[PDB]
């Protein structure tokens, strides 16, 4: 059923008057980050970049220049407000990539497919010595 | 800087004849701040005044430089 | 980009402390990237030799300056 | 970008993910605890280092370990 | 009145009762016998 | 009737039960010890109401109960200072001879050494000299007598118990409810009406009929035990019409509305009373009663139980425009929901009125005998200052325990709150701008001179025979305040202080008060207080803006007011909460205070403070401050090094603890930079290693030792450091000024 | 005459030193009524002062070219020329009730170990427990080689480390 | 005798202008 959803601009925005923490010159030339989310009812909620916005019923978008501030607005409305939000990643090329629910399935919920990346099968008092590690083109940690 | 602070003032206290001077005044800290450091750092910070200047002024304007960068420090 | 010549971790650092960190882990050669014991006793024995020359030359300022403009 | 390392001692009580304000951290099916599940790292670019992960494991001697590496504009946390 | 004398039996209700009796032990000490700086007979 | 009173009876059990167990108020320090850190929690999280309880109605009777607790601490001191004054002091002497005998209202016992500070203080005693002003008090309410100090010490302690069964009775006994506390125009109804107005009314009784006729007869020279007591003053019409003339004709001219018949004891002089230097207390009757008609009138705005007054409700609702957005709409709610955004507002203007008393009890001294003690006059300027900017810090901490705590985003949209939040980097941005352009046109100009002086340019220097900077604003405000007799204040007999210009009083062989001229010095520390005064804003400010979430963190306000960071990621977050930015504050408030009372010490030693000969008065620094405050070396020489010439050599005197003081604060202060400058982590492991010692010898306690939390730290280090600076400077000014003033 | 020194009864700058703070307090005398509440007390500083100087001259303590009293800390230089109540009288006067305190405070942690939770009686501090363990610990040096002897004064290496 | 008006400024004024010059340009420069 979920295959990694698409987005466009044409869902509104939030009702809000504007803020002076909204997006730099990062967002026009390395990255920004937008976030979607279906709300069942208007409600006031807090903008991570300060002050008050009230989501209208339907599709939102809201964009940021942090996945700290997507990922904190989605853990107000997962908490606060029950909902199921999910955001992506837009470069200034147009080139748009999913970046929450990878899977669809929230992470801190077992998928049963998604693969396990940067695992060591050994405990952390196992570690090598740094004298090991030496002169291994980079500096490196003994956890590697 | 308390082996350097004893080295000045057991020096200056014997270049200037008087280690009695210093023999009543280093047993107690009181004796440390006034008969060394506030005693000893008058024409330092005479160098300049509003009656004029001498050659310590440029060791007047170090101590005040060094208490700047000191408390920039923090 | 540049700067860290040394370090190739630094040299992606889009922020200020890529400078700060280039003057600072610069002799810190056994962190160098690339760098091996070979490369680390040669440049070890490349900054002995420079230390030494400043120390003459600063000696050699001292005389200098003692000589033309002391007493 | 840091290095987010996770280790066998983890008991798949999932509080890492939940403190993890970047979502860098998610949960994979393993067979070494009771939970059936051990953490992973698949998305150490978008980490800071702030280390809100192994504040939140209850393993002594964490599981979860960052290693503050190298610094890009995401591992700075910059809007700018 | 039993628990008032384990609020009594706490630790800086202890500590300001055994420090004002060592206190007002050695100052009375020091106005029966004025100024010992070196042990007497 | 909305407004009523409305309690619950018993609503606590008064038991010992729970002082057996420490820590019943919190959820996680009711299990006891395991750590070190649960006995500084417990201290810690005591008094946080807000956070043991979500219930506002138990935080009330909490906050309501312990106010009773703190009044009675209060008549507890007051009383016990009335005690002092009346057993052990010269004030029977004092009054006699209030210039050549020092006021004295503390002595210690003779045991260790220590009776060497009971000093000559004349009068035939010996003690320390106070310098907490409570004789010149007393000399205003006519007391003349240890009797009359000695019984309102006994009605401090009646009235210290009343209040601490108040407390009891309005926690466990019958406390109010929730609806009772939030009628607030009640509140400013009775506290404009009873506490200010009829408070100031009933003191203005006790000037008219107790304090005037004292007073008087002291001034015109008359033995305190040959004076009328004033319950004959009461009773007996015919000596107050032998004080006063008017007396002869009752409470006639009151009714009939002849007031200008009380002319001979309500006036409006101003300036001085030449005989002793302080306030006409005929002025401050008519002060007072004043004073207590317009807060009597004020008392009567608030609608509570008739539909007559106002509601806040509707004035704060009705004042909106058009670039505010919704204007003041939910600002009731949440000054009537958060006592946090109650205390911030109140600490505000509370520690604003400190510096305001600090700064108007100087030029307008309003007790006799006052001005010419110079010691008491210093001493209370500095007092006051500090307690005010301690407040002000305090406004900027629980605006941002608002903000993280009770703030809520559904009440307010489109509010002022919120659109303050909304360009709090404009804000920001433009108080740092401000800032470094205070800063290096402020401190550059000190650093010019500096520079000037040392390289031998002193025409170059910023000074007055040099490149001048006259205050030309603050010297125009003078002309016109010392010509307001002349056609702007035509019933004043003279200006209200002595600092805008004319003659000088003097009192005793000393310079009461005398006129201030305001020089190029004079401008350059006016500009370093601007200066620091909008760093310290800067940072409290930024605090509170800031408290809830930047661009560095978007979810700060999940992490509480108080947290040490959000870890080593991101650059580093060391000190991002708004605990940490009125940590930060502290700092800069002790600095911007420091140079308000060196300020207000070298100029009053250099321009007003000294003997006077009526030949040439010459004042005790020799009037050097717009001569060499003009650089950091004169600030040195001729203010540090030269007036510690007192606090130094004070042993083997009465003003020796000074001496010991002076050393002592050295040490605290320097002492909290072990608490500033390292960390938790160094400090815990070396308690591991001194934990295997007691380990190994079987005295590992069971309470496990921990290092000192991040912001415990912190607060430790910035408590030494306000303690041991503030030490030094109170012993360095007292020192200086009890031996040369 | 130890190290260049001189008794007190003997050296000059010490009667000196005793008449100038007799002078200081002379003139401070002076202002005051013969009967007065300050003259008691300024009389009775100058008898406590009498009798420091005449009591530190008994004892035979040692001045300086100063005039001041000076201590002695070595013992075979405290011993042979009788100085042992400067330093070495109280070096055990002092050790006496520092092992008192460091072992009434151990026999007080070792006997509330082994309860049910120990930490409830250390901020709440059993009172008969403490004053029982605080009268019999007056033999503290005499159960402190007792329990040296035994190893019971020890823990090996059951204590807690990292990695060595 | 005109060393110490010469020398001091082109070291402290033009020197360091250069060292503020040269190695600033080096900083910013991208890696091929
Ligand atoms: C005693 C003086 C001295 C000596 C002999 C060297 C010697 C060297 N430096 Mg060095 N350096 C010095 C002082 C010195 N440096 C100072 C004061 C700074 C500024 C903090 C630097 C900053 C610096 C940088 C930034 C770099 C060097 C590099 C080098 C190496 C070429 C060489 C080993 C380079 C290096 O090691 O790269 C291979 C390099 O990139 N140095
Ligand atoms: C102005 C001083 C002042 C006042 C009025 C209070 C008031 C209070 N404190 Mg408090 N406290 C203070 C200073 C003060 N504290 C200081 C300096 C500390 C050390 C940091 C503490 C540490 C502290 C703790 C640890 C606890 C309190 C508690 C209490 C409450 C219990 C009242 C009570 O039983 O009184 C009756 C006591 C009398 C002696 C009657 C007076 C006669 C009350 C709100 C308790 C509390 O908040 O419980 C909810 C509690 O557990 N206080
Ligand atoms: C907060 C107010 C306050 C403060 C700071 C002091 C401070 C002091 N008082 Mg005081 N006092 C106060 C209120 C206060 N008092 C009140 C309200 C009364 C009336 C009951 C008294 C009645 C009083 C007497 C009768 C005496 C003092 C004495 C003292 C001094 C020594 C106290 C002592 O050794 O404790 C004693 C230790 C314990 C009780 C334990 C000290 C300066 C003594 C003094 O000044 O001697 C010259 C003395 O004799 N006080
Ligand atoms: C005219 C009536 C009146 C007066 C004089 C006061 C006076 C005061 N109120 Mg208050 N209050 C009033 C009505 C009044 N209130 C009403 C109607 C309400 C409900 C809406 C409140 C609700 C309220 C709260 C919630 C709080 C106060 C507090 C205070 C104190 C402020 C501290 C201060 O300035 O100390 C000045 C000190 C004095 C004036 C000393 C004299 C003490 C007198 C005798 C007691 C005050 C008069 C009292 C109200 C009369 C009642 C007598 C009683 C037997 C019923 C002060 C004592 C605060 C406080 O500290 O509480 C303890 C506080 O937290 N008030
Ligand atoms: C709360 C304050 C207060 C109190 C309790 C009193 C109390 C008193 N005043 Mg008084 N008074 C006051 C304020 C006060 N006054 C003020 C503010 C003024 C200035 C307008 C006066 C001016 C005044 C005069 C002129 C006279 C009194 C008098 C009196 C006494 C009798 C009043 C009477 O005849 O009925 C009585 C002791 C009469 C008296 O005999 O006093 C000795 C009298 O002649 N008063
Ligand atoms: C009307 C005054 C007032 C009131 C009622 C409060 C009330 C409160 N404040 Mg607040 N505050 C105030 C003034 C006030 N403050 C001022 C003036 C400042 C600036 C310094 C602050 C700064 C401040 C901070 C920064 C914080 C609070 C916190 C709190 C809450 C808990 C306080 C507590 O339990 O401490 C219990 C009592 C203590 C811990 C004792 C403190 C000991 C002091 C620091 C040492 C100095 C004592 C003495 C003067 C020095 C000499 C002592 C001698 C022995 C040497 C409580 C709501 C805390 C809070 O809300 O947490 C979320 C918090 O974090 N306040
Ligand atoms: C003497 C020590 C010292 C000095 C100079 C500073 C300097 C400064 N602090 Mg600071 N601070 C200090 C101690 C000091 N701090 C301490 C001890 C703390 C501990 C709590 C803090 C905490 C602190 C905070 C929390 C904040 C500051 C802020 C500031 C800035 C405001 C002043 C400004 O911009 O004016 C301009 C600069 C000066 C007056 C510095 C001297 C410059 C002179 C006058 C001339 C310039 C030199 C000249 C061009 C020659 C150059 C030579 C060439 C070779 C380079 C400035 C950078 C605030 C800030 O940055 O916002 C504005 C701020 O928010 N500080
Ligand atoms: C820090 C170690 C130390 C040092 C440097 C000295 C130094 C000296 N001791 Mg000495 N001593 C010491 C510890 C020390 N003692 C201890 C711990 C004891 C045992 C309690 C003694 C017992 C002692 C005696 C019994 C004698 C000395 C003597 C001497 C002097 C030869 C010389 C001044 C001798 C002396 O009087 O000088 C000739 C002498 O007879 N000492
Ligand atoms: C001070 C001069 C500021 C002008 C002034 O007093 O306020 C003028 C204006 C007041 O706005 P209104 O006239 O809408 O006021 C309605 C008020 O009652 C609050 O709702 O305030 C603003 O525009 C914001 C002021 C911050 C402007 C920042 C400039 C610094
Ligand atoms: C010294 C220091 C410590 C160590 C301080 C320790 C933890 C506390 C110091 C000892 C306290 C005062 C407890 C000792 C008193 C006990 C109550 C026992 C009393 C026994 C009798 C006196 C009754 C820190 O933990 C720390 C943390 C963060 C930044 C800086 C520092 C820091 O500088
Ligand atoms: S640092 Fe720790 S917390 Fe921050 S993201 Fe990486 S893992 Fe999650
Ligand atoms: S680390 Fe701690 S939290 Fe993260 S998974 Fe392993 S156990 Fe659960």
């Amino acid at each position: 059923a979920w295959t990694v959803p698409t987005l466009n601009p044409d869902t509104p925005s939030p009702i809000f008057g504007g803020s002076t923490g909204g997006l730099l010159r990062k967002a026009q030339t390395e990255e920004f980050y937008v976030i979607t989310w279906e709300a069942k009812k208007e409600q006031i909620f807090e903008m991570p970049t300060g002050g008050a916005a009230i989501m209208r019923q339907g599709p939102n978008l809201l964009k940021f220049g942090k996945k700290e501030q997507c990922l904190a607005l989605t853990t107000q409305l997962r908490n606060k407000f029950k909902l199921t939000p999910c955001f992506y990643r837009v470069f200034p090329d147009g080139k748009v990539q999913y970046l929450h629910p990878a899977d669809g399935v929230y992470p801190e919920k077992v998928n049963a497919g998604r693969v396990g990346a940067n695992q060591n099968m050994r405990r952390i008092g196992q570690n090598v010595n740094p004298i090991k590690v030496k002169f291994s083109g980079r500096m490196m940690s003994p956890a590697e | 800087g308390w082996v350097t602070f004893y080295w000045h003032w057991k020096h200056l206290t014997l270049w200037q004849g008087n280690v009695a001077q210093f023999d009543e005044s280093s047993t107690y800290l009181m004796g440390w701040l006034r008969d060394y450091l506030w005693l000893n750092s008058s024409q330092l910070i005479n160098g300049y005044n509003p009656f004029g200047m001498n050659s310590l002024s440029v060791w007047a304007w170090t101590f005040l430089f060094g208490h700047l960068i000191y408390a920039t420090g923090f | 980009k540049l700067f860290p010549k040394f370090s190739q971790g630094l040299a992606q650092d889009p922020t200020t402390r890529r400078i700060w960190y280039g003057l600072a882990m610069a002799h810190d050669f056994e962190s160098h990237d690339g760098m091996t014991e070979e490369n680390l006793y040669q440049k070890i024995f490349a900054s002995h030799f420079g230390q030494l020359s400043i120390i003459f030359l600063w000696t050699s300022g001292n005389l200098f300056h003692v000589a033309w403009q002391g007493n | 970008a840091h290095i987010v390392k996770i280790y066998d001692t983890c008991i798949g009580c999932t509080q890492c993910v939940r403190a993890c304000p970047l979502d860098v951290l998610e949960m994979v099916p393993w067979d070494g605890c009771k939970a059936s599940q051990m953490a992973s790292a698949p998305r150490t670019e978008d980490c800071v280092g702030c280390k809100r992960c192994e504040t939140a494991c209850p393993t002594d001697f964490l599981s979860v370990r960052v290693y503050l590496g190298s610094e890009s504009t995401r591992s700075m946390g910059l809007s700018y | 009145m039993k628990d008032f004398t384990t609020y009594l039996s706490t630790a800086p209700v202890i500590a300001t009762i055994w420090f004002t009796f060592t206190a007002g032990l050695l100052i009375e000490i020091n106005r029966y016998f004025p100024d010992p700086l070196v042990f007497s007979f | 009737k909305k407004v009523k009173i409305a309690v619950d009876r018993n609503p606590v059990e008064t038991s010992f039960e729970k002082w057996a167990k420490p820590g019943h108020f919190s959820r996680t320090l009711s299990k006891g010890p395991n750590t070190t850190t649960w006995i500084w929690n417990l201290h810690a999280d005591a008094h946080d109401f807000d956070s043991h309880t979500s219930d506002l109605e138990e935080i009330s009777r909490k906050v309501f109960s312990a106010h009773f607790g703190q009044l009675g601490i209060i008549f507890i001191w007051l009383s016990g200072m009335y005690f002092h004054g009346a057993r052990f002091s010269n004030y029977e002497a004092w009054l006699s001879d209030p210039t050549h005998i020092k006021p004295s209202a503390q002595v210690v016992w003779p045991i260790v050494g220590q009776e060497i500070l009971n000093g000559d203080v004349g009068g035939g005693f010996q003690g320390i000299q106070i310098t907490s002003g409570f004789f010149q008090l007393w000399r205003a309410s006519g007391i003349t007598s240890e009797l009359q100090l000695y019984t309102t010490a006994i009605g401090g302690l009646v009235m210290a118990a009343a209040m601490f069964f108040a407390g009891w009775f309005h926690y466990h006994k019958a406390a109010p409810k929730l609806e009772w506390f939030q009628n607030v125009e009640s509140m400013l109804n009775h506290h404009l009406g009873g506490l200010l107005g009829l408070g100031s009314l009933a003191w203005a009784g006790h000037q008219i009929h107790v304090s005037l006729p004292v007073n008087k007869l002291l001034d015109a020279g008359v033995d305190p035990k040959e004076i009328p007591l004033p319950h004959d003053l009461l009773l007996n019409r015919a000596i107050m019409a032998d004080l006063y003339p008017s007396f002869a004709k009752g409470i006639a001219p009151f009714f009939t509305l002849n007031w200008s018949e009380y002319s001979d004891f309500l006036t409006f002089k101003g300036g001085l009373n030449p005989v002793t230097g302080g306030l006409w207390l005929s002025d401050t009757a008519h002060h007072h009663v004043a004073i207590a008609v317009l807060f009597l009138v004020a008392g009567h705005m608030y609608r509570t139980n008739w539909g007559i007054g106002h509601s806040m409700k509707e004035i704060l609702e009705a004042h909106r425009g058009p670039f505010t957005g919704e204007g003041h709409v939910g600002l009731y709610e949440i000054l009537t929901t958060s006592w946090h955004a109650q205390l911030a507002i109140n600490l505000a203007l509370f520690g604003s009125l400190s510096i305001i008393v600090a700064h108007h009890m100087y030029a307008m001294p309003p007790y006799p005998y006052l001005a010419t003690d110079y010691g008491t006059q210093l001493s209370l300027f500095t007092h006051h200052t500090w307690i005010g900017g301690f407040c002000i810090v305090g406004a900027g901490a629980h605006a941002a325990i608002f903000m993280v705590r009770d703030y809520d985003p559904t009440n307010n949209y489109n509010n002022l709150l919120d659109r303050v939040i909304r360009h709090r980097d404009a804000i920001i941005s433009h108080l740092n701008w401000v800032c470094i352009f205070l800063g290096f046109h402020s401190f550059g100009l000190y650093i010019h001179n500096d520079t000037m002086s040392a390289l031998g340019r002193p025409q170059d220097m910023f000074s007055d025979t040099a490149i001048q900077l006259q205050p030309v604003f603050a010297q125009w405000i003078q002309n016109t305040h010392f010509l307001a007799p002349q056609l702007t204040a035509p019933n004043a007999l003279a200006a209200t202080s002595l600092t805008w210009g004319g003659d000088l009083v003097a009192v005793g062989g000393k310079v009461a008060m005398m006129p201030i001229s305001l020089g190029t010095s004079d401008f350059m520390v006016h500009h370093i207080h601007a200066f620091t005064i909008h760093v310290t804003v800067l940072i409290l400010l930024k605090g509170v803006l800031f408290a809830r979430s930047s661009r560095l963190i978007p979810d700060k306000a999940n992490l509480g007011f108080r947290f040490p960071c959000d870890g080593p990621g991101r650059g580093g977050t060391c000190q991002v909460s708004a605990w940490d930015h009125v940590f930060l504050g502290l700092f800069w408030m002790y600095n911007s205070l420091s140079i308000v009372i060196f300020h207000f010490s070298w100029k009053m030693q250099s321009d007003v403070w000294g003997t006077v000969t009526a030949s040439g008065v010459s004042h005790i620094t020799g009037g050097n401050f717009a001569q060499s405050a003009n650089t950091i070396n004169g600030w040195l020489r001729d203010f540090l090094w030269a007036q510690s010439s007192q606090v130094i050599q004070s042993y083997g005197s009465a003003l020796s603890a000074y001496g010991l003081i002076f050393l002592g604060a050295h040490f605290v202060w320097a002492f909290s930079l072990m608490f500033l400058f390292s960390g938790r982590g160094y400090w815990q492991e070396l308690i591991e290693s001194i934990v295997w010692a007691h380990n190994k010898l079987k005295v590992a306690p069971a309470i496990q030792p921990r290092a000192l939390s991040i912001t415990q730290g912190r607060a430790v280090g910035v408590a030494h450091y306000l303690l041991g600076g503030i030490a030094t400077t109170w012993s360095f000014f007292l020192a200086r000024i009890i031996s040369v003033g | 005459d130890i190290a260049g020194l001189t008794p007190c009864s003997e050296s000059k700058a010490y009667a000196k030193l005793e008449k100038k703070e007799l002078k200081t307090l002379e003139k401070r005398l002076k202002q005051y009524e013969a009967d007065s509440a300050p003259a008691v007390a300024l009389k009775a500083t100058m008898e406590r002062t009498k009798a420091r100087f005449a009591n530190y001259a008994k004892a035979g303590l040692l001045c300086g070219n100063d005039g001041l009293p000076h201590l002695i800390a070595d013992p075979g230089l405290a011993l042979k020329y009788g100085h042992a109540g400067e330093v070495f009288i109280p070096t055990f006067g002092f050790l006496y009730v520092a092992g008192y305190i460091g072992y009434v405070g151990r026999q007080y942690l070792i006997a509330v170990k082994g309860e049910a939770k120990p930490t409830d009686k250390e901020i709440i501090i059993d009172v008969p427990l403490a004053t029982k363990l605080a009268w019999q610990g007056a033999g503290w040096p005499l159960a402190a080689v007792q329990e040296l002897q035994r190893g019971t004064l020890l823990e090996k290496e059951e204590n807690i480390t990292v990695s060595p | 005798s005109w060393a110490p008006s010469v020398f001091v400024p082109l070291t402290g004024l033009v020197l360091p202008a250069i060292a503020m010059a040269t190695l600033f340009v080096y900083i910013e420069k991208e890696a091929p």
